[PDB]
RNA sequence: GAUGUUGGAUCACCGCUUCCUGUAGCUGCAAACGGUUAUAAGGGUUAGACUGUUCGUCUGAUAAUGCGGUACGUGAUCUGAGUUCAAAGCGUCGUAAGACAGUUUGGUUUCUAUCUUUGUUAGCAUAAGUAUUACGGCGUUGUGUACAGUACGAAAGGAUUGUUGCACAAUUAACCAAUAGUUUAAAGAGCAACGUUAAUAAACCGGAAAACUUUUAACUGCACUGUGCAGUUGCAGGCAAAGCAAUGUUCAGCUAAAAAAA
RNA sequence: AUAACAACUUCUUAACUGUCUCUAUUCUGGAUUAGGCGAACUUUAAAUGCUUGUGCAGAUGCAGGCUAGCUAACAAGGGACGAAGAGAC
RNA sequence: AAUCGUACCGCAAACCAACACAGGUUAGUUAUUGUAAAGGCUGUAUAAAACCAGGAUAAAGGAACUCGGCAAAAUAGGUUAUGUUUUCG
């Protein structure tokens, strides 16, 4: 497992987020072609268990509602991650509750690219 | 178990000399073949031997298309060649293998016996593999390695399963039960009728009952062979392995693949002449796309429109 | 993962509000996904196009359920939805309220590629 | 050693709901620290035995935060003194094993497997423990490997007050 | 001096008078869809509304939704809606006590397995290991699509063939890197499917045993009601800056070691 | 006919849910393992296999065809026309 | 001013139930805001089977269960502009 991280690191460089920031992802989608896409969301959960390492990305739409994604860390796909902002709250409690009522987290309407 | 032994009688006088005579003549027998280590070329129907491992785990990787593999890990540590069967003496040929290492004052005097006499070190596993022919028999002491395979064939593994102890027909057969409500008594997870009335009056063999779970022999066919590591004496394989961490597999050339197949690949026969140590990391190509169906229709659909 | 007899809401403007799976076609188990056209019944309709009691073809498009791609990842809606269709398989509206995601690039659903509103690919 | 169950902690259930489990547990290990020897049941012995350690370990600590914690441990005032003041002193260079376990047979009327727990360094012990830093010989293949391995290696008991300590009361007095 | 009722739940063994998946003829068989006869019992034989029902009517799908025997299989495994005790109402019959063979509401379901049958496991009885062959168990499934708008046909309509290719479903076998659920003396634990991998076969699994080989003919035990693929620098204890059943380690317990000199 | 009232019988709506698709994990107690203490139903005699045939007409015990290590433990409940009450119909 | 009761048990192992029986048994008094003074009482040795009983949590669906929403779950409480039915309460 240790191998197989230290090539992936010299590979590339993500900052150290936390729950509660708001990310810009860029990936590749391999079913359209394989063509490039920034999403924006918030991180609602973060798992850190070396290679198998994944985070959550939370979004809401104008009228669609809210969106969930799952994204392993090390996944070739994803090709840089940034920080842009922060969303405040008090405990998990508050933070599902959050996530259940979709508010105030429409920071792009639509993807990028 | 076995039966009481049968009575003796002493033979005869008259008869007891040419029987010594006759046995001794049949248990008479000429010298031990020398197998010679040498490539010799792949017939229609033509068997290799296959090698003992040990299961290390489970781990994930990505391919070339960015598709997640589940991965198991299989480690030989020492497996070589401990015996020889032929048709003067056994009625056949075959390829003893052994594996593992266990110290002296841990085993029986029978087990220990048979390495010392041959300078081999005591071996935990031995295992017996047919040949089809003499000349395919190896040396004695012949070292099985990783580089017995090679990258992107199908291989077939076998071993015992995880014990699961004493479970019941719910979880050991998949038997529905019996409601949770609507007045039922103290049967919820009961195996229910187990026959009829005075026809046929019993119970048939092998009903499925309640009992012991999880320690038996079991085998998994086709599975592909991803990555070998011949420095390391590593193989990773795509699928799931029967058997805890620790557990001895065997692992052997699938019999899914026909003999084109096997020419394609151009597998060592008898086996990998050389030095394992120089040899690269390698992993399996393939030229298929995952993603074809969202260009083309391929997929299962269906209704028909209009 | 909807099993049968479950209840959807339309996210188009036919004006059927409120549908329920009463049958599956082919063999797709014991539960249907994104993607699979299934039988309904109109339970709440306002317009002339639909009226309750009917029974027509629909398509689901999002699911609360975790959706699986090779690549290991997955997303969820928070929402069961879909969209009614006529039997030459075309849809009933001109206008889908809906995120459509990549089950939809395939050819056979260049309709709804075309009158979706926000697209997640 | 200690079987690891699948509960939380791993410890043993000894027959008893997890609050009724609390209170004995904590009773018997103020009673060990008053007495310094107890004959029990082997199940009882062997969750003492691993408890004990990690109560000792709290006295070692002498920090407010450990002590916090151990005085919801111990019952009684004057064994919370004597663990952070006295047994304190006794295990500074001792590395583990605080306490040991000696099989005794078996009880008359249930038949019970019994033992007894024991600190491993004072006076009256059942057995001499070996010393808390193991001398090493001066020309052993011993001294070479812990060289290469681990230079700050502790061969001999070092004293209450270390060289740096004294040096600074000396400059400043 | 007692062989528990109808229907269903659960789990079954067998026959063929074959509903589907097969093979070979005939046809008022161009193709497609059919009709009929002979042969074939390996696998399969759906989810719901009404009704106590068997049955029956209907709805959406399905390759198709076959029949019969087994105390009209199956209550010392479950159910009690109907029927078949004591209460009560209505209608009809009887002067009345009452009757219905009509209807309506309500109404107690016991048993710790001795023998035989069956699933697992240990002890004892001819040392242990490898084991050809033989014997026994299991049963090699189904749909859609591409090769083709091609053969056939005025048009319309629309195929056969395959140790075929691809996707999916059921069944069976396991598996825990990832995903979902679950335990506060908590967790990158363990067990799990809603998750992952594999199979359409002379393959796979179980016990006895010839022969061969080895031995001074072998024979407890790590807290051992999970596993020991761990027996003395052995270890899932303790301790550390550590990924926490891993790495490092001077302590604990089981089981303490050495001729001097040249 | 009838407002109110009903642990009465019938149907429907809202919501809710392991009733169900389809179950999984877990806590407490029993079972299960060890020491001590110590019952009951039942018992013509027993060393008590399968299958077809036979027969007071549905056989562990009779005839043919088969069946060969030994005694128990934990578990299930087909048969012994299993036990209980001199059939109520 | 004589005479009889005064020990001990009394929601109980001592009274009524054949028992040291999860049943039955009258009156008078006492602490306590979200708590609770006095007094009273106390369990052979373990644990990582099936199965059974009494609890807890549960993805997506929500009566598809069943003779029957049996059992379980569920914002359950208070004040309302307006409307309906009444024997006018
Ligand atoms: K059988
Ligand atoms: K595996
Ligand atoms: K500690
Ligand atoms: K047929
Ligand atoms: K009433
Ligand atoms: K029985
Ligand atoms: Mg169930
Ligand atoms: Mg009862
Ligand atoms: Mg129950
Ligand atoms: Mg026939
Ligand atoms: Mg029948
Ligand atoms: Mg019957
Ligand atoms: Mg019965
Ligand atoms: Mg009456
Ligand atoms: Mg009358
Ligand atoms: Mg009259
Ligand atoms: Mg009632
Ligand atoms: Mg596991
Ligand atoms: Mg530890
Ligand atoms: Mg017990
Ligand atoms: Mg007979
Ligand atoms: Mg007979
Ligand atoms: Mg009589
Ligand atoms: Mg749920
Ligand atoms: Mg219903």
């Amino acid at each position: 497992e240790t191998e197989k991280e230290v090539e992936f690191q010299k590979q590339r460089n993500y900052p150290d987020f936390k729950v509660g920031d708001v990310l810009d992802v860029t990936m590749v989608a391999a079913e359209n072609e394989r063509k490039t896409y920034v999403h924006r969301g918030l991180c609602i959960q973060k798992r850190d268990r070396g290679y198998g390492s994944s985070f959550k990305l939370y979004c809401v739409f104008s009228d669609s509602g809210g969106f969930i994604q799952h994204l392993p860390l090390c996944m070739p796909d994803i090709l840089d991650i940034k920080i842009v902002g922060q969303v405040d709250y008090k405990d998990e409690e508050d933070l599902k509750e959050l996530v259940e009522s979709e508010s105030r987290e429409c920071k792009f309407l639509d993807k990028v690219l | 178990g076995y039966r009481p032994a049968k009575p003796v009688y002493p033979l005869p006088d008259s008869i007891a000399s040419l029987v010594e005579d006759k046995i001794a003549e049949l248990k008479k027998f000429g010298p031990t073949p020398e197998p010679a280590l040498e490539p010799l070329p792949l017939t229609p129907d033509s068997v290799r031997v296959g090698c003992i491992t040990v299961k290390a785990g489970m781990t994930h990787e990505w391919d070339e298309h960015g598709v997640m593999i589940p991965l198991t890990v299989l480690w030989i540590d020492e497996c070589q060649v401990v015996g020889l069967k032929y048709f003067e003496k056994n009625g056949y040929y075959a390829v003893q293998l052994g594996a593992g290492c266990v110290k002296q004052h841990t085993v029986l005097p029978q087990i220990a016996g048979y390495y010392l006499k041959h300078d081999l070190p005591i071996k935990r596993e031995m295992k017996e593999y047919q040949v089809s022919s003499p000349e395919a028999l190896l040396p004695v002491g012949t070292h099985i390695t990783a580089a017995h395979f090679v990258v992107g064939q199908q291989v077939d593994v076998t071993g015992y399963t995880t014990d699961k102890g004493f479970q019941g027909v719910m979880k050991r057969w998949g038997f529905k039960g019996m409601p949770a409500s609507h007045g039922v008594s103290l049967s919820h997870r009961k195996p229910g009728a187990t026959g009829g009335r005075q026809d046929p009056g019993k119970i048939w063999k092998e009903k499925k009952l309640p009992g012991h779970m999880g320690d038996e022999k079991r085998t998994q066919l086709g599975l592909e062979l991803y990555k070998v590591d011949p420095k390391r004496n590593l193989l990773y394989v795509k699928g799931a392995v029967p058997g805890p961490r620790g557990a001895s597999i065997l692992v052997r050339d699938s019999n899914r693949m026909d003999y084109e197949e096997r020419v394609a690949l151009n597998l060592p026969y008898p086996t990998f002449i050389g030095s394992p140590d120089e040899l690269p990391v390698l992993v399996r190509k393939s030229d298929k796309d995952p993603y074809l169906m969202y260009k083309k229709e391929i997929d299962y659909f269906p209704i028909k429109w209009k | 993962m909807l099993p049968n007899y479950s209840f959807l809401k339309v996210v188009d403007n036919s004006g059927a509000k409120l549908v329920k799976i009463i049958g599956f076609y082919g063999h797709p188990g014991k539960a249907v996904g994104v993607g699979e056209v299934v039988k309904v019944a109109i339970k709440e309709a306002k317009g002339e196009k639909v009226s309750a009691g009917e029974m027509k073809k629909a398509v689901i498009v999002e699911q609360k359920f975790p959706v699986f791609r090779p690549n290991g990842s997955h997303f969820r809606h928070l929402r069961n939805s879909c969209v009614l269709l006529s039997e030459k398989g075309q849809p009933l509206g001109n206008k889908v309220r809906a995120l459509l995601t990549y089950e939809f690039i395939k050819p056979r659903w260049s309709k709804l590629r075309t009158i979706t509103t926000k697209k997640l690919f | 050693t200690v079987k690891r169950f699948l509960r939380p902690g791993g410890w043993n259930r000894l027959n008893r709901p997890v609050k009724e489990r609390l209170a004995l547990i904590k009773n018997m290990a103020t009673q060990l620290v008053e007495k310094e020897r107890i004959r029990t049941t082997l199940s009882k012995a062997k969750n003492l035995q691993r408890y004990g350690d990690k109560l000792i370990t709290l006295g070692k600590a002498g920090t407010r935060e450990s002590w916090l914690k151990a005085n919801d441990i111990v019952r009684t005032d004057r064994e919370l003194h004597k663990l952070f003041t006295t047994l304190a002193l006794r295990y500074k260079d001792r590395q583990g094993g605080y306490v040991r376990l000696i099989r005794a047979g078996f009880r008359r009327g249930d038949a019970a497997p019994v033992a007894i727990v024991e600190l491993v360094d004072r006076e009256g012990e059942l057995r001499q423990a070996r010393p808390a830093v193991t001398p090493v010989p001066k020309f052993s293949v011993m001294r070479w490997v812990k060289q290469q391995l681990d230079p700050k290696f502790i061969s001999e008991p070092a004293p209450l007050l270390p060289p740096l300590v004294r040096d600074y009361l000396k400059e400043q007095n």
